[PDB]
């Protein structure tokens, strides 16, 4: 337990001497981006020791570093929860991260601080790693709240563009909304269990957990951006494409999803809850595929790619499935990440372009980014014996022999044949026309700092899955068992996905003019939500910021009647009582009147 | 960007930018080249058609109706160039553009490590200096007796004369610092 | 800065428009003080209710975020129009379009979420078995207690 | 010495105001060793419990 | 077909009818603010070339305007029925609201805790 | 605490009495050796508090308080350095003796074991510091902000007066730890109801309660630089170390008579947060983000909870560090363009990347970020809000949001987007004005890794 306990600390240790050599002076000295990136690599190798040693016995720890401070009856400590999932995903999410610090050496070598990049990238995964691997829910939340600050300042990286800027208000004030949700289920558990600790809150199993489990289906909601608080990822792709490899696809985003499997042996007994996540993440599902079938930004297309799978793992979940999904949050790091910078590579041969309608014939003129970008697209589409396929197929086996909402299985499904129709919609335009990008053509792809990077994630894309899906312990029963069609539900529709695809966008081909219909303006207009939503919603609340509170309150009636009505009494009196005539006639006359007042008044008591 | 915008548009400049409006859309529905190349024949058509009706009244009226046909078959989401307004690459740099007066507040140790650099600025903060009593009377010269004004400016109408105002065009800070 | 340069009291005569026109840089013509309701506002100008992203954005503006030239008047509301807050700019679809669209689609789900409560999809399958009285002892049940026989046959 | 002795002022001042509290604890033995908690018999070479 | 503005989204360039009037009256009014635009344009711009200037450049509309929403509300503030409503209930409307919301709720608590119908099994912290 | 007073006073003669060119450096080199000698109050190895006399005592509510002020001292000094370097040379000395004299008065105040020897300290500092704002201010209006602080404050002290003059006319005494083992149950008459508001008025004035702030708003966007520091750090917290220590003889009417109080406080934080949105100036912004947090220290002393003082403890301290470190930062701009507009200079990251990093960090510990101690604080009020009543939650999770809105909003307004380039005038940041920002923000990091100090009485 010394071996294993080891390496874990060890990891954090690792990770954090990249940011203690960026506060000294040899940063200026060492090439410091290799040296983070070879710092991460061998955390990423010391991370496999304590994985294999639970692939060998299964046997979960509960580390408790640090004491904190004690509050009378409740202590406070630094506690690592190292069981399946910390150590899993620890695993997976070091070895996404060893290629996109050695991605971004290549991407990001003009940008002058190169090097604060590379720091921020590392300070997200040490509160990535604080997140998964935390054992009470306030070490939860240094993680929860600390991704959230540096999702922040990488979004809003090119602080001089006024749209990042924005996209990254955007992202923290949604990240809020669903920080009510983890402090309401946070002050539950001190008060009706003693304890953040999950050892300690697994006894509230009996209880009636409808108010912790509200609150933390609202701060997944906003945190893996579900319907509702959905718009945030879209628009965080604003920054640069590094960051929304890392960040806004394969570890931040999972954080929600992640946060409701530490809990699921509460959700298990709360029907409500599971419901709501089996029609909330169904709704997200079909809702970002539409959105993404006819979307022209190619990061977009692929950052709506991460909200539909985001909801099909929320589906999961709403199967009492918690092992499933995050089987696929391990898989799906894998091909997502590699898309990112598969695609990534392309934006940067092409002088910072991102719209598809601008790429065509990548197949030849770049074919590696090309064969790694298809790779990633049937991974994706759960096409048999690929990574996505040890996770997809299965939830969509699931899906269909569970009692569930007959609707969230139908949407679900369609979702699913639409994963086929946009990852399509990028191997058409970007891989398979004519060139439509500018005649200058300077496309290189020869650096090992691209090339070695994006293979390992095609390593990862090809064999992960099946290398996870047989180690870990067995789970749950699967429902082997049922009709033929039930057991290829999956391919078909993703197979039907592609040739109802191919169909459709063979007829841009047509020399006849395209049009405009309701169905497309929806689709291509995110279905209006940012639109009304970021307009509306501002606009009353910073009004009734200005009119009612400010001016009407404190410029103004809160002067008025305190301040303001003090001075106007006080000056009235001062008014009429100093206004004298200065005649002793006068004078004399009123003292008459005073001695006439104290003769009555010690007349009536006597 | 560098032309100021007169005070009103007049009938040709407003259908000129129409013309380029609707191929650029055009553009984004056709994505293909030849399937672009067909219709922006068939677009011109329809310009070149009432080039000629010169009734000033009608071709008014053609043009609100253009507009509001083009206002209803708008690409919900047309294709924008990287560095332009409203596009991914827009003001991406702004945060690497430092104004050359920053450099006024360097330390002498930094500015030792750039001897001719410093050298040939201030060189140009002298010419900057000499050339500016004659900008300002230049202008006031050139102020025209009534007050109808435009943002343009005038040249130099003299030897060893740089144009008035010239300092923060000049000088302004490279597109990809 | 002097008190005939700062913004007043509601202009009554339109001598006194003339003179807070001109203060605030603006045609005589195209002044317009606020309605005079006594809500605060004095004579500052009430301007188009436009936020900043409607600007032309190709013109060089001097203060270039903002989308304001020197010396122009801002607008009352101008924090509430910058550039990283609401914008006001034409839409493709019209306002109502767009809302009768949004919230038709929100509440078509909605409905057909019920529709899929009431006629949930299962399998033709009776309920899971667990041996020990519905796994009575090792769910936490009393080990002093004696269950409720539950018994399930081989059919 | 005419620029410097300045620095007595305030170190004096520590060390008066700890000399005064030293005071304030003399005049408060009224429960010197009579305490229901801390009362003990004096050892050998012992005057008093505090000072 | 058609667009139909709203606050929110406004009309377009394009689609204001007053934006295609030609009629000479017009046309002036266009002229003299442009001459506005330009005289300020040229007197920021003698300013911001200017060479021996050693501080910022002072912006007198920015001074009116964060004078007119504070030190300049309350002197061209009168008291009126409508705003007099609206203080009263902006003022008391929501602190009304909230304490039957809170007085309701602590009431049924203290009612449940004199009959011991509440599970406050683990609950030590307060 | 007779030597961390006494030694503080001979700071007065060795302001006066130092050379012309040693004053400074010589008073700011003291200041510290005295905020050091204060943290022997933090040798408390029992249960029982330090009493060192019949005046003086020190509490752990008493001794954060306490040390943060003298603490507080050496950094207002550093703060007043560079915008008094015009004044002559008895004018310093004269702004650096009423900044002494605020700090005597402060400990005094704090550690005092009597109320009516509170009261008396209490109002004493009214002097020294309508002082700075009126001879030291900058704007016109300075001499309003003066009357709207000295007597919201007076009018509100006068009852408490009454108030603690009747309890010793009929307890005997004033002496905290007597009242303390002697209260006796009030009665729920009508003139206990009035006794009780006579108690609090006045510490709910300078907090300030929510409709009765405009004096803050006022005073803060006029005081000097130390002014604001002092006022927003130490002086706001004399109402809630106030309402601490006479609370205690009011029960049982604070369970009936704090609701229109908690009501105000819940109300009034969210009305206080929203105007941060659309504030104009940034020392305006500022001001209310104190109303605000002080808001949920009122409304957690009223419930009287011992998580709710502990987390008003910590909201206490952490709010005193972060406030001041805003206000020193906004004054570093100011003291280069002499304007308080928030958007007339944008993209200061461009050319302060440092100080860009101090604005991030104090930012970050405003909308409370886990794990520093002005999150604890508000997640302790919250949890005992919560317990108080279930619906409070509605009002704190909106408050929070808006928080975080206004904080961002400030640093990415002020400190992004493109640089205001005709500002020549943005000259490199002083190591006077980092060094104020280190001071400001190593404590405040240090007290997160040990929280045990600021827990308050209850725990
Ligand atoms: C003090 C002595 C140490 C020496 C400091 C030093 O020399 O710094 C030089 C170093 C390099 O010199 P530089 O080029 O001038 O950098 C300044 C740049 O302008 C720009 O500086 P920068 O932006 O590159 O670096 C500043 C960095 C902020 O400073 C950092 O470097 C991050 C370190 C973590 C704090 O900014 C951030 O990234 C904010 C991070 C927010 C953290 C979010 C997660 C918080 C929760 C996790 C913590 C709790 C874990 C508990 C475990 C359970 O710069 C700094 O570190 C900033 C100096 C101020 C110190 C920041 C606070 C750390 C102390
Ligand atoms: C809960 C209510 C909270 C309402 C928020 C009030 C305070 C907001 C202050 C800041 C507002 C703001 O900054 O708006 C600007 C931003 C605009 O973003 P956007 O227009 O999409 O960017 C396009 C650029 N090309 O707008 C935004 O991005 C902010 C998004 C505001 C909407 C948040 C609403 C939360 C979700 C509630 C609806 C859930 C439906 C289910
Ligand atoms: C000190 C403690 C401060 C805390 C107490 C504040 C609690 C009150 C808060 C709410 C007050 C609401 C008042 C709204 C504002 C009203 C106002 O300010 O208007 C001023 C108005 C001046 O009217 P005017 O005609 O000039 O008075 C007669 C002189 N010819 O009206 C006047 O000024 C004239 C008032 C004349 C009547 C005064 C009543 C005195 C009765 C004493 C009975 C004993
Ligand atoms: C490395 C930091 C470090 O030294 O941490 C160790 C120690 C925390 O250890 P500790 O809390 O005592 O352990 C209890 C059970 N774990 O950490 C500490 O004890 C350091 C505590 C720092 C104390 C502040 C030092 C004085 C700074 C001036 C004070 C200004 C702030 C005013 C507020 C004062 C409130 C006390
Ligand atoms: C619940 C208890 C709280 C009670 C608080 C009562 C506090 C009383 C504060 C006294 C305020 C005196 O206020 C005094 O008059 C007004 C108040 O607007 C200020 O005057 C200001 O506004 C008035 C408008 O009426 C203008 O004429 C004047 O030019 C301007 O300076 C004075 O400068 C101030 O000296
Ligand atoms: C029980 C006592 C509790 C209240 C405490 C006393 C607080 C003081 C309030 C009374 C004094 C304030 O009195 C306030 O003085 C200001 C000073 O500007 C007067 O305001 C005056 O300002 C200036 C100069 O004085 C004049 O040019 C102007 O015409 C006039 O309005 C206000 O009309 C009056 O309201
Ligand atoms: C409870 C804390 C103790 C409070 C102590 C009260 C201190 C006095 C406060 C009132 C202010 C004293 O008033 C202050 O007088 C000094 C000199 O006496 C003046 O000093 C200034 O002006 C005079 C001439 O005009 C010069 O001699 C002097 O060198 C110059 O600095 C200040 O401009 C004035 O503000
Ligand atoms: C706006 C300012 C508000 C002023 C607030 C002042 C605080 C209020 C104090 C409580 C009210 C007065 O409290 C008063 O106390 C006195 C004695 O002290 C008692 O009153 C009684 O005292 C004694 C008995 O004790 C009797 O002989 C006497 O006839 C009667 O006055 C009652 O207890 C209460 O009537």
């Amino acid at each position: 337990m010394n071996i294993f306990t080891t390496s874990i600390l060890l990891i954090f240790i690792l990770l954090l001497s990249p940011i203690l050599i960026s506060m000294s002076n040899l940063i200026k000295h060492i090439n410091f981006p290799l040296y983070t990136t070879t710092s991460i690599k061998f955390s990423f190798i010391i991370s496999l020791l304590p994985l294999l040693m639970f692939f060998h016995n299964n046997m979960e720890y509960m580390i408790t570093t640090w004491h904190w401070v004690t509050m009378n009856s409740m202590e406070l400590k630094m506690s690592f929860k190292t069981d399946f999932f910390s150590i899993l995903f620890t695993s997976v999410a070091l070895f996404v991260t060893w290629s996109i610090m050695q991605f971004s050496s290549w991407y990001m070598h003009s940008d002058p601080n190169i090097n604060r990049f590379i720091k921020y990238l590392t300070l997200f995964l040490i509160t990535m790693l604080i997140l998964t691997s935390a054992n009470n829910m306030f070490q939860l939340f240094i993680g929860w709240e600390g991704v959230g600050i540096m999702s922040f300042l990488l979004i809003g990286w090119w602080y001089g563009r006024t749209d990042a800027n924005t996209a990254a208000l955007q992202a923290i004030l949604y990240n809020r909304i669903g920080d009510i949700g983890f402090i309401l289920a946070m002050v539950w558990f001190s008060l009706n269990m003693n304890s953040w600790e999950l050892q300690q809150i697994m006894f509230s199993n009996n209880n009636d957990n409808l108010i912790p489990l509200m609150g933390l289906l609202i701060a997944a909601t906003g945190k893996s951006a579900q319907f509702g608080l959905h718009p945030w990822l879209p628009s965080a792709m604003e920054g640069p494409t590094p960051v929304s490899a890392l960040l806004h696809s394969s570890t931040m985003v999972v954080a929600g999803i992640f946060l409701l499997v530490r809990f699921h042996p509460l959700t298990t007994n709360n029907n409500f809850i599971l419901t709501t996540m089996l029609c909330l993440g169904a709704l997200t599902t079909l809702f970002t595929a539409i959105c993404a079938l006819t979307q022209n930004d190619i990061k977009k297309i692929i950052a709506f790619s991460t909200s539909s799978q985001l909801g099909l793992m929320m589906v999961t979940l709403g199967m009492n499935q918690p092992h499933l999904a995050f089987l696929h949050i391990c898989t799906h790091a894998f091909f997502k990440a590699m898309l990112f910078m598969c695609s990534g590579s392309i934006i940067h041969s092409l002088a910072d372009e991102q719209d598809i309608r601008k790429m065509g014939n990548i197949t030849k003129i770049m074919p590696f980014t090309s064969s790694c970008l298809v790779i990633g697209s049937l991974a994706l589409t759960g096409m048999p014996f690929l990574t996505g396929f040890y996770s997809k197929d299965l939830i969509i086996e699931a899906i269909n022999t569970c009692n569930t909402n007959a609707w969230a299985l139908l949407i679900t499904l369609i979702a699913t044949s639409m994963t086929a129709m946009y990852s399509m919609r990028i191997i058409y335009f970007v891989t398979m026309t004519k060139p439509r990008f500018p005649p200058l053509i300077s496309i290189n792809e020869n650096d090992p700092d691209l090339m070695n990077p994006i293979k390992r994630l095609a390593f990862g894309s090809i064999f992960a899955g099946f290398v996870i899906s047989y180690n870990i312990p067995p789970t749950s029963i699967p429902v082997l068992t049922m009709p033929w069609f039930l057991k290829t539900t999956a391919l078909i529709i993703s197979v039907l996905g592609f040739l109802i695809a191919l169909e459709l966008n063979n007829l841009t081909m047509k020399l006849s003019m395209n049009k405009a219909n309701p169905y497309s303006s929806f689709s291509t207009l995110l279905g209006f939500f940012p639109s009304i939503i970021h307009r509306i919603t501002p606009m009353k609340s910073l009004n009734l910021s200005l009119k009612t509170s400010l001016t009407l309150l404190d410029l103004i009636w809160l002067e008025k009647t305190i301040p303001k009505s003090t001075s106007t009494l006080h000056t009235n009196m001062t008014t009429l009582t100093t206004n004298q005539k200065g005649l002793i006639k006068l004078y004399f006359m009123s003292f008459l009147i005073n001695i006439i007042l104290i003769i009555i008044l010690y007349s009536i008591n006597l | 960007a560098f032309c100021a915008p007169p005070a009103y548009l007049t009938h040709q400049q407003k259908v000129l930018r129409l013309y380029k409006r609707a191929l650029r859309h055009l553009e984004s529905w056709c994505i293909h080249r030849d399937k672009y190349r067909y219709f922006a024949c068939l677009m011109r058509a329809r310009f070149e058609e009432h080039k000629n009706e010169k009734d000033m009244m009608r071709a008014t009226q053609l043009l609100r109706e253009a507009e509001e046909e083009f206002w209803q078959n708008q690409h919900p989401q047309p294709y924008i160039f990287p560095d332009s307004p409203g596009g991914t690459s827009f003001e991406r740099y702004e945060c690497y553009k430092v104004p050359e007066w920053c450099l006024d507040y360097w330390h002498p140790s930094e500015k030792a490590m750039y001897p001719d650099y410093f050298s040939k600025r201030e060189q140009w903060k002298k010419l900057r200096m000499e050339s500016w009593d004659r900008e300002v009377k230049q202008l006031q010269e050139e102020t025209s007796p009534d007050g109808i004004m435009t943002e343009a400016l005038p040249p130099a109408r003299r030897e060893g004369d740089l144009p008035p105002l010239w300092w923060h065009i000049v000088t302004r800070p490279r597109e990809r610092p | 800065m002097t008190k005939d340069m700062l913004p007043g009291s509601y202009p009554r005569t339109p001598e006194e428009r003339a003179a807070a026109a001109k203060k605030y840089n603006m045609r005589v013509e195209d002044y317009e003080p606020y309605p005079d309701d006594g809500m605060g506002y004095g004579d500052y100008p009430m301007l188009p209710n436009r936020s900043q992203h409607e600007r032309d954005p190709w013109y060089q503006w001097d203060h270039s975020e903002l989308r304001m030239n020197w010396g122009e008047p801002i607008h009352w509301d101008l924090d509430m129009y910058i550039r990283n807050r609401v914008d006001t700019s034409p839409t493709p679809v019209s306002w109502d379009v767009m809302c009768k669209h949004l919230f038709g689609f929100v509440a078509f789900m909605v409905f057909m979420f019920w529709v899929g409560h009431v006629f949930p999809s299962y399998q033709p399958v009776g309920p899971k078995q667990y041996p020990y009285n519905n796994l009575y002892l090792e769910r936490g049940g009393d080990p002093t207690k004696e269950p409720e026989p539950v018994v399930h046959y081989d059919i | 010495l005419r620029e410097h002795w300045v620095h007595i002022l305030v170190p004096a001042g520590f060390v008066f105001g700890c000399y005064l509290d030293r005071k304030d604890d003399e005049k408060l033995t009224a429960f010197r060793n009579k305490s229901m908690l801390f009362q003990r018999e004096l050892r050998p070479n012992e005057e008093v419990t505090w000072k | 077909s058609k667009y139909k503005p709203a606050p929110l989204a406004t009309l377009p360039s394009t689609l204001d009818p007053a934006e295609y009037d030609v009629s000479p009256e017009t046309r002036r009014a266009q002229v003299e603010r442009l001459s506005i635009r330009a005289r300020l344009k040229r007197e920021y711009l003698l300013q911001y070339n200017d060479p021996k200037r050693v501080s910022h450049i002072e912006d007198p509309a920015l001074i009116r305007w964060t004078y007119a929403r504070s030190a300049n509300i309350y002197p061209n503030f009168r008291p009126t029925p409508k705003n007099s409503l609206l203080g009263a209930v902006a003022g008391f409307g929501p602190l009304i609201f909230w304490y039957y919301v809170f007085k309701t709720d602590r009431d049924r608590k203290e009612r449940l805790i004199q009959e011991g119908k509440l599970d406050r099994k683990f609950n030590i912290s307060y | 605490m007779l030597k961390i007073i006494l030694p503080s006073l001979m700071l007065l003669p060795l302001t006066w009495l130092s050379s012309p060119k040693k004053t400074w450096t010589n008073v700011t080199s003291y200041s510290f050796l005295i905020s050091l000698t204060s943290l022997t109050l933090l040798w408390q190895t029992d249960e029982n508090y330090k009493n060192f006399s019949n005046m003086f005592s020190s509490d752990p509510l008493s001794t954060p308080l306490i040390i943060l002020t003298a603490w507080l001292l050496p950094l207002m000094l550093m703060a007043s350095q560079n915008h008094l370097k015009k004044d002559n040379n008895v004018l310093q000395k004269l702004y650096i003796s009423m900044l002494i004299s605020l700090q005597i008065l402060l400990i005094m105040t704090f550690s005092a074991t009597e109320l009516i020897m509170f009261y008396i300290l209490f109002e004493a500092t009214l002097i020294p510091t309508l002082i700075i704002i009126t001879r030291w201010g900058n704007q016109t209006e300075r001499l309003n902000a003066g009357i709207y602080f000295l007597f919201y404050t007076l009018i509100g002290s006068i009852p408490l007066l009454i108030a603690l003059i009747l309890i010793q006319n009929h307890v005997g005494t004033l002496n905290l730890m007597i009242l303390s083992f002697t209260t006796h149950t009030l009665d729920a008459s009508w003139s206990n109801n009035l006794l009780w508001l006579a108690c609090m008025m006045a510490f709910l004035i300078k907090m300030p309660l929510y409709g009765v702030h405009l004096w803050l708003p006022k005073a803060h966007v006029e005081a000097p630089i130390a002014g604001s520091m002092i006022l927003a750090a130490i002086l706001l917290k004399l109402g809630s170390y106030g309402m601490i220590r006479i609370s205690i003889i009011l029960d049982p009417l604070t369970k009936y008579m704090a609701y229109p109080f908690i009501l105000l406080s819940l109300w009034g934080m969210i009305m206080t947060s929203s105007i941060c949105l659309r504030q104009t100036d940034l020392k305006s912004l500022i001001a209310y983000s104190s109303v605000s947090h002080m808001a949920l220290v009122i409304a957690s002393i009223m419930i009287q909870t011992p998580w709710s003082f502990m987390g008003a403890t910590m909201l206490m301290i952490a709010h005193g560090l972060t406030s001041s470190l805003l206000f020193c930062l906004a004054n570093s701009n100011y003291e280069r363009i002499h304007s308080r507009t928030m958007i007339m200079a944008r993209g200061l990251q461009m050319v302060f990347p440092l100080m860009a990093t101090w604005w991030l960090m104090a930012s970050l510990a405003n909308l409370a970020l886990p794990p520093s101690i002005n999150l604890m604080g508000e997640l302790f009020i919250t949890m005992s809000l919560f317990s108080w009543s279930n619906f409070t939650i509605i009002l704190m999770g909106i408050n929070i949001i808006i928080t975080g809105m206004y904080s961002m909003y400030m640093i990415i307004t002020t400190q992004r987007g493109k640089l205001t380039n005709h500002m020549i005038n943005l000259q490199p940041s002083h190591t006077r004005e980092l060094t104020l920002m280190a001071l400001h923000m190593i404590p405040l990091i240090l007290l997160t890794t040990s929280p045990k100090l600021i827990t308050g009485l209850t725990m």
